[PDB]
């Protein structure tokens, strides 16, 4: 498993719906700006120094993934497990935190 | 025992000694009159006065008539034997009951006991009476006894009406004015009566009708009597000592001569007319008087003309004076005694008193003159009892005065034609043409500035020792009796009396006509426009003075317009009697209106018709009118603005004494006294120039408010007699309708808009004292008393020095009170101004509201409210100020220079509301910026903000630094301070600490007293300044400053008022309004939101949760609130057009559901007391209870919302109940037997900064 992780550097990632799942990648300085993740399973995906704008979370589900050093601005997490822990060192900004799924899914 | 004794008919003999023939002195030579004595030295003479004046030697009238109101001129009167009788009998008649009153009998025994004094003699040890102060009574065996005499009353002279008190005068010595006193001869007659007129009485009896009271004269012999009393002792005024006015200006009076003696003999309000310098010169005038009068009795050892030992006559003069002789024959005057005796002769003896123990009606001020010449017949006892006068008692004349009432008792008073023509003394005015003649006798009485003196400039030096009926009773008590100086016999003198009677100084004849040309439509043009002839042609109303006054058959009128078009209509006799009933209930419609708008300061009754009724301010429009009035104050009913300057007060010298204890306690003590003394006597210097500027021209307004609903009534009678006087005889006999049932309730509708008139006026004038008089006076006091405060910590400077310290420090740090009630004795304007007081916010110092299109001081200190260009204002709600951070957004504040002392912002609070939004940018961590500042020089107070912090910060200008914050977080799930109004008050005291409270509850305090010089300021700066952030804005509203220290109950009063409990409020704290979506709040549950499921009848609403989160890390973190299904309130039956909701409205729910709206109903009869709501399309079925009454008042609690059946039986109030797993929304019956029931409306608003996903 552990041979087969994609890197990923300096991403500008625009206007794009997420539907399926992504799993086993990193990102690092990343700049996911006006994104959507709708209805899909993160699988062991971490997350560096990645800047998101304006994204947003629905029915998302995951499994030790990991945010880090992120800027998180002007999200909405509605319907998700994205609990509290799995953000480590991030800064919010003009965000937002809904519903979020109770209990963690695998 | 009576006063005069053993009744005197006419036609007694000529025996002697109390009916005889007597030679008054005279100029030449003249026939013995017949005079009989009805008392001791005072006799009574039934003839017309034409031997005193020799000028008056006719009884015609004179071709110039006088500059007077009314009299009656006569040549036939006092000429028949029967007349002389009717003469005598009302003379005795009305002595006696002047004699019955107790204040009566203490006048009559001052009188007879003050005998003219004995100065006749050249040789200064001598005592000789004056040769012009006694009679001749010649006997029946020929020869004449000369004897000495006090009062001789006079038929009139020429002019019938025109009563007055001679005395024949000396060569050298002025016998009036210097002590020595002369013979008083009053010319007086019972027979006739002036009249008068009074619209102040209505307080106590409701249902009288008009005016036309007749003065009793009983009053005109006591004010007669006063007169000669004040002469017989020598202490009246100079008659050149007048009370000047102004006459140039077209509102001012041509000429009304007053002089100072006539103020002081009506007493009461009059008397307040002049200063207390004036009365302070006068007393110690008088005092040296007397005591160079007690000087010259005291070294005279001989009487030369009289056989009486001189002893008697010695006594006699000592119990007159009041001397204090010292058993070695030493005659002295004591100041004490003569104090005494001269506020009995002065203040006791007065008009209004005498008034008061008649219980009559009267004048209670000279300006209310007389109309109207009354014959009246006094002998009969049917028509006037000794003990009650016109007021009989057990008869229908003894209740409201009707005895005095011309047009009740019309028997008792017969009106006579006066000879002053009511255009004989006018002024003319005219525009630049239509010129109209104002009688002299209607205009504003305009006091000169001359009359009213002050030595408050001068300065003053301290040393060790520097200083109502029960009083008159109290002096009856002490009064002394039983002394009467028995008469004397006098060798007789010479046949003939030369004697002159006192020179009085010569008037000039006043200027008649004169003619001015103005620019505008005075208040006489229109009071004259609305007048007519009671012609034979049809009088239609109008709305146009311009027509009104050109055309004679036309008057104008200021009621509606509907009121014109009814009464101009021509009506057969079937619709006659129903017209009349429309009229006469358009007319109470009309006359009772009032302004709601109350958010003025005690100007609350505002009626506003009075614009148009006399052109006041020179606008036409009733809602012009209430919107200059709440602009400009009670000025623009003033036709002339007063000029009140008080000179800097002077300053206290004190002088120290070496090596003492106890004396310097004293001085420090009579410093403080006469500081009181002098907040005292500024505070009537200034009560006496507002009484004599201001009133009057309020009482002529009120007075020509009268007369105008007195036309305006009449041109109804008229045109509705004149409509029934156009039918024929069958029309006439089968409809009926009579004029005097019209008339009475035509008049008490008059009185009633007349009570709400008087009611306005009288706020008007105490409003205008507290505003623009007091604190020009009051800055005065108080610099002068920093000025005092220095002197006196600097004279502390033995081992007494704490407590003397704290004492003067806590003495002069406040301010003595200004009561009313010590200055004036008039009931309706106290209670007014009690009401005045009673209110908290009058009594502020800077008052910015906004009203009528403009920011305003309503406490009229501010001179300049300068508003900038980028200020904005909520179009809802005009007073809420919105202030951005910009250089133009600012709002400045800039008061009067002579209204603001050095001394100020010692003792002083403040309170506003303020609205802040939540902070974003992390600029805003750490950075204060100034809100409101007014500091200079670097010192003074500013109110600060920062991140979750107000600041209150008091700096002197030694940069010692004094702040009080009140933090609050922004890391809160549900916060009451983020956006939201809260009110904030701070209330500093220079002795102890300064506080800030929020919400009307303590938060913070700290000393202050470590501060040094805080010089005070003069602008105020409503900027955001220093702030870094660039869209920072704040909302700010209902500001006010306060100029003592506020405690904690008048805190929370000002936050019960302010509050505005009257409409149901959001979330933010703004107004709730109508067809507006929010978001629903539940507070016994702020976790949960509000949903909906399967909306119709087999649907429901919950409430679930959690609401979420929305954060900004390291700067908010907060629960959203923008969450759930949002609430609309539509209209059902409120009637005001505005979409504000109000407590008690009743309202329809909709609920929105994927942009679509559903009524909130459910049926109630469902089991169980709970009714779970549902939501149903709005064509639903109208049988199910959906009407919703919202309330706030129970002390308010939230918002909350009832449920009621359609045909008015309560469901209950909205709520949760847990049924089953399922939260759901009820509308339960428990909540109404008092939580759950509370709720919050929260709009989308641009502070919160949350996104509405
Ligand atoms: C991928 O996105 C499309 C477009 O909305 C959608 O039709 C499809 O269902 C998505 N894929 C899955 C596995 O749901």
């Amino acid at each position: 498993y552990k041979s087969k992780m994609k890197v990923f550097f300096g991403e500008h990632v625009y206007g794009a719906t997420i539907n399926f799942t992504m799993e086993n990648q990193i990102h690092q300085h990343g700049k996911l700006v006006n994104d959507k993740f709708t209805r899909m399973y993160f699988k062991h995906v971490l997350f560096e120094d990645t800047f998101f704008d304006e994204c947003y979370f629905e029915d998302v589900t995951s499994t030790d993934t990991y945010f880090k050093n992120c800027t998180i601005e002007s999200t909405i997490f509605y319907n998700t497990d994205l609990y509290e822990h799995k953000f480590i060192n991030c800064r919010f900004i003009n965000s937002t935190f809904l519903e979020q799924k109770e209990g963690c899914h695998m | 025992s009576p006063f005069v004794n053993k009744q005197f008919n006419y036609k007694d003999p000529v025996n002697g000694v109390d009916i005889a023939y007597i030679k008054i002195p005279n100029a030449g030579q003249m026939q013995p009159v017949k005079a009989f004595k009805i008392h001791n030295k005072i006799w009574v003479i039934p003839e017309r006065d034409t031997f005193t004046n020799p000028e008056e030697g006719d009884l015609n009238p004179p071709p110039e008539a006088k500059q007077v109101p009314v009299s009656y001129y006569d040549s036939t009167y006092l000429s028949t034997d029967n007349e002389k009788d009717n003469y005598l009998k009302g003379v005795t008649k009305l002595f006696e009951r002047i004699y019955s009153t107790d204040l009566g009998r203490m006048l009559l025994t001052s009188i007879v006991r003050g005998i003219p004094f004995w100065g006749g003699s050249t040789i200064d040890t001598e005592l000789k009476v004056i040769d012009t102060n006694c009679i001749n009574v010649i006997q029946p065996d020929g020869s004449y006894r000369s004897e000495e005499l006090n009062l001789v009353i006079i038929g009139p002279s020429a002019d019938i009406i025109q009563f007055e008190c001679k005395s024949f005068g000396h060569e050298v010595l002025n016998l009036t004015r210097n002590g020595y006193g002369s013979t008083q001869y009053i010319r007086f007659s019972p027979d006739f009566t002036f009249g008068f007129e009074e619209s102040l009485e209505v307080d106590t009896n409701p249902l009288l009708g008009a005016g036309k009271f007749a003065t009793d004269p009983a009053v005109t012999l006591a004010h007669q009597l006063i007169h000669a009393g004040h002469r017989l002792y020598g202490i009246a005024i100079n008659p050149n000592r007048v009370f000047k006015v102004n006459t140039n200006a077209y509102y001012e009076m041509s000429g009304l001569e007053v002089s100072f003696e006539e103020l002081r003999t009506f007493g009461g309000h009059d008397a307040k007319f002049i200063d207390s310098l004036q009365e302070n010169e006068f007393r110690l005038y008088y005092y040296n008087k007397f005591k160079d009068i007690a000087s010259t009795l005291n070294k005279a050892k001989s009487i030369v003309g009289t056989t009486a030992s001189l002893q008697y006559m010695k006594n006699v003069f000592k119990e007159k004076y009041l001397l204090s002789e010292d058993t070695s024959g030493k005659f002295s005057v004591d100041k004490l005694k003569f104090d005494k005796l001269y506020k009995m002769l002065t203040e006791i003896y007065t008009e209004d008193n005498f008034v008061k123990f008649f219980k009559v009606l009267n004048a209670k001020t000279f300006l209310n003159f007389d109309k109207a010449v009354f014959k009246i017949n006094i002998v009969p006892k049917v028509n006037y009892t000794i003990y009650d006068g016109f007021n009989l008692r057990n008869t229908n004349l003894a209740a409201n005065f009707n005895g005095q009432n011309t047009e009740i008792n019309n028997m008792n008073f017969t009106k006579l034609k006066n000879f002053t023509g009511l255009f004989e003394f006018y002024k003319l005015l005219c525009v630049r043409d239509l010129c109209i003649k104002v009688n002299n006798w209607d205009l504003f009485f305009s006091p000169s500035e001359d009359n009213f003196t002050n030595d408050l400039n001068k300065g003053e030096e301290i040393t060790s020792d520097t200083n109502s009926l029960d009083l008159i009773q109290q002096y009856y008590l002490t009064f002394n009796f039983d002394n009467e100086p028995e008469n004397i016999s006098i060798e007789n003198l010479s046949s003939d009396i030369i004697g002159q009677l006192e020179l009085m100084p010569n008037i000039e004849r006043f200027p008649n006509g004169k003619k001015y040309e103005l620019d505008k439509y005075t208040m006489f043009h229109y009071l004259r426009a609305q007048e007519f002839e009671h012609g034979k042609s049809r009088i239609a109303l109008t709305n146009s003075v311009n027509e009104a006054l050109l055309n004679p058959s036309r008057v104008y009128t200021f009621f509606s317009s509907d009121y014109v078009k009814k009464v101009n209509k021509a009506t057969e006799a079937a619709m006659f009697l129903g017209w009349v009933e429309q009229l006469v209930y358009d007319f109470t419609d009309e006359t009772s209106e009032v302004s709601t708008t109350d958010k003025i300061a005690d100007i609350t009754i505002i009626i506003p018709y009075i614009g148009p009724a006399l052109n006041i301010g020179n606008m036409l429009y009733k809602d012009d009118f209430v919107g200059a009035l709440i602009f400009s104050g009670a000025v623009i009913l003033l036709e002339f603005i007063p000029e009140i300057a008080i000179p800097v007060l002077g300053t206290f010298a004190l002088v120290s004494y070496i090596a003492n204890k106890v004396l310097t306690v004293q001085t420090i003590d009579n410093a403080l006294s006469k500081r009181n003394e002098k907040w005292d006597e500024v505070y009537k210097y200034i009560v006496t120039n507002w009484l004599a500027k201001v009133n009057t021209q309020i009482d002529l307004i009120r007075k020509k408010m009268k007369e105008a609903l007195e036309n305006q009534a009449e041109a109804t009678k008229a045109i509705i007699n004149y409509q029934y006087n156009q039918y024929t005889e069958e029309e006439k006999n089968n409809i009926n309708f009579n004029i005097d049932d019209l008339s009475s309730k035509l008049n008490e509708s008059i009185n009633k808009a007349m009570i709400n008139i008087n009611k306005f006026l009288n706020q008007c004038s105490v409003s205008y004292l507290m505003n623009s008089m007091i604190p020009y006076g009051v800055k005065r006091l108080e610099d002068f008393d920093a000025s005092l405060k220095d002197a006196l910590l600097k004279y502390i400077y033995i081992g007494q020095v704490d407590r003397l310290k704290d004492k003067v420090n806590n003495t002069l740090s406040t301010d003595i009170p200004f009561q009313l009630s010590k200055y004036v004795d008039n009931q309706r304007l106290l209670s007014t101004f009690t009401e005045y007081i009673k209110n908290i916010i009058n009594t502020s110092i800077l008052n910015l509201r906004y009203e009528s299109n403009h920011l305003i001081d309503l406490s009229r200190y501010a001179s300049k409210i300068n508003i900038g260009s980028k200020v904005n204002f909520d179009p809802i709600d005009k007073n809420q100020i919105q202030l951005f951070n910009l250089e133009s957004s600012k709002i400045e504040v800039i008061l009067k220079n002579a209204i603001v002392y050095n001394s100020m912002y010692e003792n002083f609070s403040t309170s506003f509301w303020i609205r802040i939004p939540k902070y974003f940018n992390s600029i805003s961590l750490n950075n204060e910026y100034t809100i409101i500042n007014c500091m200079e020089n670097n010192s003074g107070w500013k109110v600060s903000l920062n991140y979750g912090e107000i600041i209150w910060t008091l700096q002197d200008t030694q940069e010692i630094k004094q702040r009080v914050v009140f933090k609050y977080s922004q890391m809160i799930n549900i916060s009451d301070y983020i956006n939201r109004w809260i009110f904030v008050t701070i209330t500093n005291n220079r002795l102890n600490n300064s506080k800030i409270y929020i919400n009307g509850r303590l938060i913070d305090q700290k000393p202050i007293s470590n501060l040094g010089n805080i010089h005070a300021s003069n602008n105020i700066m409503f900027k955001l300044d220093g702030c870094r952030d660039t869209h920072r804005y704040i909302w700010i509203k209902y500001f006010n400053l306060f100029d003592k220290e506020l405690n904690e109950k008048e805190i929370k009063d000002l936050y019960d008022n302010q509050s505005n409990s009257g409409i149901l409020k959001d979330f933010w704290g703004d107004y709730l309004q109508y067809d507006k979506p929010y978001y629903m709040l539940n507070l016994y549950d702020p976790n949960k939101y509000v949903d909906v499921n399967n909306v119709g009848i087999r649907g429901y609403m919950y409430l679930k949760g959690p609401r979420g989160s929305v954060m900004t890390t390291n700067i908010y973190l907060n629960s959203s609130l923008y969450r759930g299904a949002k609430f609309i309130i539509k209209k059902y039956a409120s009637g005001n057009k505005d979409n504000i909701v109000r407590n008690n409205d009743r309202v329809y729910i909709n609920v929105v559901v994927k942009n679509k709206e559903y009524r909130l109903a459910t049926n109630a009869s469902q089991a169980g007391v709970e009714k779970i709501l549902s939501a149903l399309e709005i064509p639903d079925v109208g049988n199910l209870s959906q009407v919703v009454v919202m309330k706030s008042k129970n002390i308010t609690n939230k918002c909350k919302m009832n449920l009621q059946d359609n045909n008015g039986n309560d469901i209950g109030f909205i709520g949760f109940h847990q049924f089953n797993n399922i939260a759901k929304l009820v509308a339960s019956n428990w909540y109404n037997r008092q939580l759950g029931c509370s709720w919050e409306f929260i709009p989308v608003d641009d502070g919160w900064g949350e996104r509405p996903l």
